């Protein structure tokens, strides 16, 4: 089922005559489009005052990673390496060996944040929900070697902000 | 027999006077180069470089083989004159960033692990 | 079956296997095997030599109409004598269907260009040739579509490495961008994925 | 008498019937010069015959566009003129012929 | 009309392959040994064509691995030793070929297990 | 080039300024999309199509999945389907918003460019609302979706929905009489149905000559055949008819996204087959399967069965489509990519004949190009 | 020859007198699955998961330890073979301890590939699982005894190649365990291979433990110089 | 807070003249806000 | 909107429209930015029993595709891949634009 767009018929009558010749001479429709600029003149802007305004965002949204803790201060990270295997960009990378006291745990977390594509898969993947996207965005630095994230630099993102974290996850995870 | 299909030539000496006139033109581009892409090198250069580039593959004895190297160096010379190419693309046929590597076994034992 | 399964389409599958005796009964010289997939789509396996003569019959038939070239492009196997299989995809509009017709050739046959019968597929073979190196014959202008002005190689090949050869950057004692070998300072990380069990016992192949 | 066909550069061509039977006719007497036992022959002179006596038996352009089923005769006049081409295009080739060459031994085998 | 080349088949001119890549390497052809961490078979079917190892280093800043060689991650598939070993010879790569190992057939019997004499009976289950 | 999209290279021969010649480079954002699919699992290969048409991320997104699953011979259950075609409408007005305004800026009318992109500000917080992210939502996958919809989306949509149609007809206030617009689009870049058949368009490109084309009626997928809609048809086949048929497409999206709010059914949102699908989070930290099953399929993936399909939707550029070979492994064997703007970018040079320097820059505009998808 | 002519799935195959199920399945290119069989053990078939269907025999049988009948048909795909093997192994991961993620063998675990390929995708158990206490063998081999699947390959090695008979099993029914009864440790020449053999994560190798994932690496077929065996 | 203000416009801070060690009268951004009311203000949630 | 009525109705007149039925700065019918919980229910292979994965297994059910007309293996009327594609049909709620 179709229509058509640009099939219709002017009419020849001479009222119609002289309402074109009228709108040749005189431009109406263009005062028509002056018009619709003057009213969005008097309109009020959409533009908020940004730093002061934020732009809204939702407990889904993915930005800085983080690694977070159990409620004790343990770790939640096991080094099971999951997140290293679904990175479609290859952006982590891990090194584990037991503990001092015979815990499962990783020597090496780093995620390239200039190799990452922030999909998330990540996050879906983790068993513990150790690694997260956090809601933090203004993280950009002045050299590219700041963005080469090791794992001191994602624990204290998880630190700083679990705060938030934790109230998105809840917010969140009856969906997941 | 070997039943195989021929891209341009029947046999080798076809394939040669192709190559004769792919050189022929290149060796007339080269002045042109020069010119429009004010390169610093002299039309000497460009021409040894253009016979070092052909000499490469001297050693080539299937007639399809080279046919489709013309083909090649023909793609490459009418990329050079209607310059799409820039003076990055022509400069890179004389690798003058890269540090020469040795040859002899002494050097790169000393320098590493290849061969 | 029930929700999680994909449904069948019985009367599509007996059309396309129709229309596919129909086309091979036509062209016994060029057509070498027809095929109907599960998921009801028509295949023709045709000999090179007849990609002019196959190709215009399925554009210019009453009963065929296949006036729309959605796609061109090739597939590399190494373990084949014939390296590279050329795939051509249409669409006919008249009787709202779909068809394949696949050929096959090596590094240094030829095949013949088909602006003659699509114009569109000037660039696809274009395309074709700067991927994969195949040569195409009588071709209006056939060079380099999608690669670097100079490149060498074909980087669609399965034994073309994926990084490449050469990386780019900017030298400031020349004053510009020059090409050298590859270095990464992570190399990337190949992984063994497949599993040692068997998947779909359906494709199971002879023991030899 | 029809104004427009509605595709850009498809020209509204009066007298139909007969270039129908003037392009069908030209197809036959082209397809009469093919081998009989050619399956291109008798499939192409069976739908053209088809064709051709719905052309000769229905006066009416809008009832004849809708038994022929292809869609606005002018179109059906380009398929006419797109068959015969292909007719003596095939007339060239003689696909009708044996197979040209078998594929090597494992050429079609997937996978790998 | 055919021209009828009689010369074997080289296309190292034509793959636009560095030099150092094609005379000093050495691929391996080879049906994959099984996993001896598990008894599935289904990856011990095909052959492959590998690349020689060359040098990896670790990177300064973040001890990350480095390699400088581009066909360290180059794995061929292919399904008989006859085909892999004409598509090295055609790419110009010396090779070397290791012939597939098939487990031996094997005599099992479970009666054997409580035998009346011999040492093959268990002492548990 | 503010006209050439960043990444176009238009080597042009000109007598004057009347174009004599188009040869367009391509291949300034050519990353070698398809050979990097060839080392990632179809999850993986996922995200690549999200980047593929940057203005259509959702599209692509669902081409890709009706392929995998036409390979799997799996069936998404019906809500995800009825989300896919919500979504995949949002995403139509996106990206004819995208183009109708660009065109717009190129010849000269900068302002509606403005207003529509609040609206597409708009549609991007939908998004984000359901994936977290503004573009590259990932969203549409082999199965179904990743999530389901949070509480409150669907009135907010209805929201937005009951007063896009008011900005459509400022955008046509300012556009479709202006006589300056037509003298600028009327008779631009003529193209026949033959000469557009046999050059291998499709989409708007197809139907501004008249041809009667749309693959969301002729071979629907997902619930499009449970949805009415009208399909927009040219008679010139020129600029002019070209506009007029996406605005009258954005229309028919507010349409069709108004039955897809009153239609949402109830029921799970990706297919409950556990050896395609992850299962939920609270089932893999319960059960083994299930955990055995996370973990496989985040490690290895799902093995698809051998063979090969060429899968096509109606993409907001055109037909978009899929040629997937698999070879039985959970790694895909060869992904070919089938853009619009590939085919409709070759025949640029045909269809500027006779043109100026304004009217190649019109046709560019017209085309509605996006080199993500042409370089791939 | 004494050659008898069996069928797997109608397709004709000559095997020797005594060749068991699995084993004649195994000439046409179809991997029973299996558990506690090692073609170089002793027979065990206690396992279950070689359960398939004979044409025209109400009741399934073990592939391993069967020996095939001259004209049977041997129906590897039938739905009674699938529905065995989809209980055999809810019965095995009724128990299984969740560990995949500090397991080990996960991404070379017999028990997930053969799940993903003949089990369900699903549970159905509604109780608490089980737990047993590890036992200390040595520093070489890491024992987490929750894993264990009692497939007792572990016992067999033991007693038949490294010539030791300090494995066993104690109690029976739920609790039957799989052990020394005494801190005893399993130090011999060749005690590293029942990391080899056990297909789950009970057994596993302590000097590897934690570092890698299977993966993630890269194999070269090389030879050992430790002794002049080669 | 200012409910009256349309979607965008109805939460805003004004910021400290004083951070950790730096005078920010003049100098502020984004990052100053912390976690807490960063959910606040971005509209992930309704409660301070 | 917060506008005085004198702006508001020369925005009226100079759009020619009634601005402030359809408003483009969504102030309050929004939804809450906090929801309540959802409940999310399950598939239809969340079953107790009756359930076997081998019933409803779609990945196993493809085969290698039907094989027409290999090469190396009376009436007949001509057929087409498809019957004729039915005209379309003018819209009866805006034929014409
Ligand atoms: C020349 C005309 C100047 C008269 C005028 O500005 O009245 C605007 C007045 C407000 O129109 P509005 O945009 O519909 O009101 C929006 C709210 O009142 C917006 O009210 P508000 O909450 O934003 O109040 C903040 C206040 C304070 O804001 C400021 O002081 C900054 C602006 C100072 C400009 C000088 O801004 C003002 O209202 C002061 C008006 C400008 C002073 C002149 O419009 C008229 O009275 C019509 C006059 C004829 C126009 C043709
Ligand atoms: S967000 Fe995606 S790309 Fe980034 S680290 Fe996680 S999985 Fe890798
Ligand atoms: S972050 Fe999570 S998924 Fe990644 S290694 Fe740690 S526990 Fe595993
Ligand atoms: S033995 Fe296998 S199934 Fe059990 S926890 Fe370890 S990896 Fe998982
Ligand atoms: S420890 Fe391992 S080998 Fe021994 S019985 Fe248990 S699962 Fe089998
Ligand atoms: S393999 Fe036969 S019962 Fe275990
Ligand atoms: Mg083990």
């Amino acid at each position: 089922t179709y229509k058509f767009v640009n099939m219709r018929e002017p009419s020849m009558d001479m009222k119609s005559v002289t309402d074109r010749a009228a709108q040749t001479l005189l431009w109406t429709e263009l005062v028509r489009g002056l018009g619709m600029t003057l009213s969005y003149l008097f309109r009020e802007p959409a533009t908020i005052n940004y730093p002061f305004e934020k732009g809204p965002l939702s407990p889904r949204f993915r930005g800085e990673h983080a690694l977070r803790r159990y409620p004790s201060g343990e770790e939640r990270c096991i080094a099971c390496k999951l997140c290293e295997a679904v990175c479609p960009a290859q952006a982590i990378t891990i090194e584990a060996e037991p503990r001092a006291d015979g815990s499962r745990r990783t020597t090496r977390y780093d995620i390239d944040m200039t190799k990452c594509i922030y999909c998330g898969f990540c996050q879906e993947a983790c068993p513990v929900d150790a690694i997260v996207e956090g809601p933090n965005f203004e993280f950009s630095t002045e050299t590219h070697e700041e963005l080469l994230y090791n794992k001191e630099k994602l624990l204290n993102n998880g630190d700083k902000w679990e705060a938030e974290i934790a109230a998105n996850i809840q917010a969140d995870y009856l969906y997941r | 027999g070997t039943s195989v299909k021929p891209i341009f030539s029947r046999d080798m000496n076809e394939a040669k006077r192709r190559v004769r006139e792919l050189y022929r033109a290149w060796y007339r581009e080269v002045p042109n180069t020069v010119h429009l892409f004010q390169l610093d090198i002299s039309v000497k250069q460009g021409r040894d470089k253009v016979r070092e580039m052909f000499m490469k593959n001297a050693h080539v004895t299937d007639p399809r083989v080279v046919d489709l190297l013309v083909i090649k160096g023909k793609m490459e010379l009418e990329e050079t004159i209607n310059v799409w190419k820039q003076r990055t693309h022509i400069m890179r046929f004389f690798h003058e960033t890269e540090a020469p590597r040795p040859t002899d076994f002494l050097s790169k034992f000393y320098v590493g692990h290849d061969p | 079956t029930r929700p999680t399964i994909r449904p069948r389409n019985d009367v599509v599958h007996k059309q396309l296997s129709a229309f596919g005796q129909y086309v091979a009964e036509i062209l016994p010289k060029y057509v070498q095997q027809v095929q109907v997939s599960c998921f009801n789509e028509l295949e023709i396996f045709i000999h090179p030599d007849g990609v002019i003569p196959v190709l215009t019959f399925l554009r210019d038939h009453t009963n065929a109409q296949f006036k729309s070239l959605a796609d061109l492009t090739a597939v590399d196997v190494p373990t084949r004598q014939n390296r590279f299989e050329i795939v051509y995809n249409l669409l006919s509009l008249r009787f709202n269907s779909r068809i394949r017709v696949k050929t096959y050739t090596d590094e240094l046959t030829p095949i013949e260009s088909s602006v003659t019968v699509y114009k569109a597929a000037n660039w696809y073979e274009r395309e074709i040739w700067d991927m994969f190196g195949v040569f195409f014959a009588n071709h209006p202008d056939l060079r380099r579509i999608l690669t670097d002005y100079g490149f060498e190689g074909h980087p669609f090949r399965k034994d073309f490495p994926l990084s490449g050869y050469v990386e780019l950057r900017y030298d400031d004692e020349v004053k510009r961008v020059v090409a050298e070998p590859v270095e990464l300072a992570q190399e990337f990380r190949k992984f063994d994925l497949n599993s040692p069990w068997e998947a779909f016992p359906a494709y199971r192949q002879p023991p030899e | 008498l029809k104004k427009t066909t509605g595709l850009v550069g498809l020209a509204v061509c009066e007298t139909p019937h007969e270039r129908l039977k003037i392009l069908y006719t030209k197809i036959l007497d082209v397809l009469g010069q093919i081998p009989k036992n050619a399956a291109y022959r008798k499939y192409t002179e069976q739908i053209t015959n088809e064709k051709l006596g719905m052309v000769k038996a229905e006066p009416d352009v809008k009832k004849l566009e809708e038994q022929l089923q292809g869609g606005q005769i002018e179109e059906v006049i380009l398929q006419a003129e797109n068959e015969l081409s292909l007719a003596r295009k095939m007339l060239r080739w003689k696909p009708w012929e044996p197979l040209v060459e078998e594929p090597p031994a494992n050429q079609w085998k997937w996978p790998i | 009309q055919l021209i009828a080349v009689d010369e074997k088949l080289d296309i190292t001119t034509l793959t636009g392959v560095p030099e150092e890549h094609i005379k000093t390497r050495k691929v391996r052809i080879f049906v994959p040994a099984r996993n001896n961490m598990q008894s599935g078979v289904n990856n011990t079917k095909k052959w492959k064509m590998e690349f020689d190892t060359r040098e990896r280093w670790e990177n300064p800043l973040m001890g990350w691995s480095s390699t400088a060689d581009p066909l360290s991650n180059l794995v061929l598939t292919f399904s008989t030793k006859e085909d892999a070993v004409a598509f090295a010879e055609k790419n110009g790569w010396s090779f070397d070929v290791e012939e597939r190992k098939v487990p031996k057939p094997k005599s099992k019997s479970y009666g054997a297990n409580f035998s009346w004499n011999k040492r093959t009976r268990v002492s548990t289950k | 080039h503010p006209a050439a999209h960043g990444v176009l290279r238009l080597v042009m021969e000109l007598s004057g300024e009347m174009v004599r010649k188009c040869d367009p480079h391509i291949g300034l954002l050519h990353r070698g999309t398809e050979k990097l699919i060839e080392y990632k699992t179809y999850l993986q290969a996922l995200p690549y199509f999200d980047r593929l048409d940057y203005v259509s991320m959702m599209c692509n997104e669902q081409a890709y999945s009706l392929a995998v699953e036409k390979l799997l011979n799996i069936q998404p259950p019906p809500r995800a389907q009825w989300i896919r075609v919500l979504f995949g409408e949002i995403t139509r007005l996106l990206n004819h918003i995208m183009a109708v305004t660009t065109h717009a800026l190129d010849i000269g009318a900068m302002t509606p460019f403005f207003w529509m992109f609040e609206e597409r500000e708009k549609m991007f917080e939908f998004y984000e609302r359901v994936s977290g992210a503004r573009m590259h939502a990932a969203y549409i996958r082999p199965g179904g979706v990743h999530q389901d919809l949070p509480l409150g989306l669907l009135d907010d949509i209805y929201e937005f929905s009951k007063n896009f149609s008011f900005r459509i007809d400022e955008l046509e206030e300012m556009l479709t009489n202006n006589r300056i617009w037509r003298n600028r689009t009327v008779d631009i870049g003529v193209v026949t149905a033959e000469d557009a058949l046999n050059y291998g368009f499709s989409g708007v490109m197809l139907r501004g000559s008249g041809i009667q084309w749309d693959l969301r009626k002729t071979q629907p997928y997902d619930v499009y055949d449970q949805v009415e809609f009208d399909v927009p048809i040219g008679s010139r086949g020129d600029c002019y008819d070209r506009y007029l048929c996406r605005v009258e497409e954005m229309r028919q999206s507010l349409r069709i996204i108004s039955q897809c709010l009153n239609k949402m059914p109830p029921g799970e949102i990706k297919v409950d087959d556990a050896k395609v699908s992850p299962p939920k989070r609270a089932e893999m930290k319960t059960s083994m399967e299930s955990l055995i099953h996370h973990f496989k399929l985040y490690t290895e993936g799902y093995q698809v069965p051998p063979g090969a399909t060429y899968t096509a939707i109606e993409a907001p550029k055109g037909e978009f489509g899929v040629y997937l070979v698999s070879d039985g492994s959970s790694r895909p064997y060869r992904c070919k990519i089938k853009a619009p703007g590939f085919a409709h970018l070759a025949g640029l040079d045909k269809m500027s004949k006779g043109h100026m320097l304004a009217d190649v820059v019109a046709i560019i505009g017209t085309q509605d190009i996006v080199f993500g998808e042409v370089d791939r | 020859s004494n050659l008898i002519e069996v069928f797997v799935d109608g397709q004709s195959v000559m095997v020797e007198p005594g060749t068991t199920v699995l084993q004649a399945c195994e000439k046409v290119g179809m991997q029973i699955p299996r558990f506690c069989y090692h073609e170089r053990l002793s027979v065990a078939g206690n396992c279950r998961m070689c359960l398939v269907e004979i044409e025209k025999a109400p009741k399934v049988v073990a592939a391993c330890a069967m020996p095939v009948m001259k004209g049977w048909n041997i129906l590897t795909n039938s739905e009674k073979s699938k529905k065995a093997r989809e209980g055999v192994m809810e019965f095995l991961l009724a128990n299984h301890p969740l560990d995949c993620p500090i397991c080990d063998q996960g991404g070379e675990c017999d028990l997930q590939d053969q799940s993903m390929m003949f089990g369900s995708d699903r549970s159905r158990f509604l109780e608490g699982k089980r737990a047993v206490e590890d036992k200390n063998i040595g520093p070489l081999v890491k024992t987490i005894m929750t894993r264990c699947i009692q497939c007792t390959r572990c016992i067999r090695f033991a007693s038949e190649i490294a010539g030791v008979d300090d494995l066993g099993t104690t109690g029976r029914g739920n609790d039957m365990q799989v052990g020394t009864y005494i801190e005893k440790m399993f130090m011999s020449e060749l005690s590293g291979n029942i990391i080899d053999i056990c297909p789950v994560g009970a057994l596993t190798s302590k000097p590897y433990a934690f570092t890698a994932r299977p993966w993630e690496t890269r194999k070269t077929e090389s030879i050992d110089v430790m002794d002049a065996v080669g | 807070e200012d409910n009256k203000q349309f979607f965008g416009r109805h939460r805003w801070v004004i910021y400290t003249t004083e951070m950790n060690g730096r005078d920010t009268f003049w100098d502020v951004d984004g990052s100053m806000v912390p976690p807490e009311w960063h959910r606040w203000l971005h509209c992930m949630t309704d409660d301070p | 909107a917060s506008a005085t009525r004198v702006i508001q109705l020369l925005r009226n007149w100079a759009s020619g429209r009634d601005l402030q039925a359809k408003l483009q700065l969504r102030y309050q019918e929004i939804s809450k930015r906090t929801q309540p919980p959802p409940k999310l229910p399950v598939g239809p292979s969340h079953k107790l029993s009756n359930n076997y994965y081998c019933t409803r297994d779609g990945r196993r059910e493809a085969m290698p595709p039907s094989i027409v007309m290999s090469s190396q293996k009376t009436e007949k009327k001509a057929v087409t891949p498809a019957p004729p594609i039915k005209r379309w049909e003018l819209s009866k709620d805006q034929p014409y634009l």
